[PDB]
């Protein structure tokens, strides 16, 4: 993938928004790039609710390494489009812009696809209640089989 | 597994079946153990007609 | 398709030599240790 | 098919958008191809969710090969229209454009046709539960001494 | 029929769109003609899902013969109208156009009429289950001992 850093995500988002791209004649300043990377970090921390939200493999930059930009985002190949579309939607108000309908729809679809597999994994059925019996079918086999279910 | 008595020839073998549940299939096998022996080769013979040149 | 319940019999073999052959069953427990072989003496001269 | 590379897919999408075609005397700007190829790769990665999404035979370029453009996409002949229509819809916001209603409808129809066969294949019925009997009429189960189904 | 080639289908679609015909004083370039032929090929490949889509007798040109335009389409005389109406609908966005209501309605009607006979052919009822008895009323089945239907 050609997108491998937080700045690559930011540049893709700006290209989607039409603010700045490679073919452009006027570009945005590095302070604005850093602000966009900061907004990306804020959105990622909001999504990954300390491990109880959307899992993507995003790696949060530490203060010791000076530029947050330049770090590999760590996302899988299937998450990049959703990430930078949502970032473009979030940073559109910065440049007096509003993201278009196609961008909004793609961002919604990308976030849903991001959480689909985690939802499948988290959809688990609880164990048996602590007061249920194991049944007499589970008594002749495993002669020391429990009479009641543990629970918890 | 059960026995498997061949008629005509007076011999007995085994017949066994097994079932694999991982693939929901089965196998069948009819085995027979024996050995033909010639205790007196000087008594057995062979007739060879038309052995010219 | 309704395969009719008749069978076209094709082969009919006969085994006269195997029927006339005498069949011997030595003790299995001894044969296992003796390696499936057993010795028989020969008429003495 | 005469669309055999990511470049042909990108050019078809641009022409559908009316950006760079022959019906209008506009040549493909070189930067209008790299960005479109990036968008196509991102969309394909998003669709083919690491094997659990839409299977299309698309071949993803690796970092070793320098030019992403020029590779055979590997798509079947029945996927090209959907691919380039969706690509045009995705890359329309770059030029402050908006894909027309016909292009959007064709994209929807093509995506549905793309997933139709995969849906047919994946519409598979689960095996019998572990607690069913096989019945007394199951000759094979009786022969193999299986009074109950194995499940799993 | 007067329309016997892929180029003829493309020209008919263009005339229906009102862009280029045999009476106009301006014409479309051969590159546009060839690429419209490419679009028609992509459409037909999408429709005919490798044997599981809309059967029309369309013949896909091979790369061994260079000019795809000039190849007999192979369609029956009743499929030409639907084919070129849908082609006009799909290649209208190339010229910053939108197919008119009459063209849209004719394309829909033609596609439905194209698939009508295939749908009638494919509306087949499944054989008897392998768990149904044949019944005693079938004396021949009872005597040949076919007590239960074969199935499959």
């Amino acid at each position: 993938m050609q997108i491998k850093t937080k700045g690559d995500l930011v540049r893709a988002a700006l290209r989607k928004l039409g603010v700045a791209s490679d073919a452009t004649l006027t570009d945005v300043e590095p302070q604005s790039m850093q602000d966009a990377v900061d907004d990306l970090e804020a959105m990622m921390a909001e999504w990954y609710q300390d491990g109880k939200g959307i899992i993507t493999g995003y790696v949060f930059s530490d203060d010791e390494n000076p530029p947050a930009e330049g770090d590999d985002h760590g996302l899988r190949s299937s998450a990049v489009s959703a990430v930078f579309h949502n970032l473009a939607c979030r940073i559109a108000p910065d440049y007096a812009l509003e993201a278009t309908a196609k961008i909004i729809a793609t961002a919604k679809y990308g976030k849903e696809l991001l959480y689909k597999q985690t939802a499948i994994s988290r959809a688990k059925r609880a164990p048996y209640p602590s007061r249920m019996p194991t049944g007499s079918g589970n008594s002749f086999a495993n002669l020391n089989e429990w009479h009641y279910f543990p629970g918890e | 597994t059960t026995s498997f008595s061949i008629p005509d020839v007076g011999l007995n073998g085994i017949f066994a079946t097994q079932g694999d549940i991982s693939t929901l299939s089965g196998l069948c096998r009819i085995a027979l153990w024996y050995g033909v022996n010639a205790t007196r080769p000087e008594a057995i013979g062979v007739g060879l007609p038309g052995q010219t040149a | 398709t309704l395969a009719v319940d008749e069978i076209i019999e094709t082969i009919s073999a006969i085994t006269p030599m195997a029927q006339k052959a005498k069949k011997y069953t030595p003790p299995a427990a001894s044969m296992q240790r003796s390696s499936n072989t057993i010795w028989m003496p020969v008429e003495q001269e």
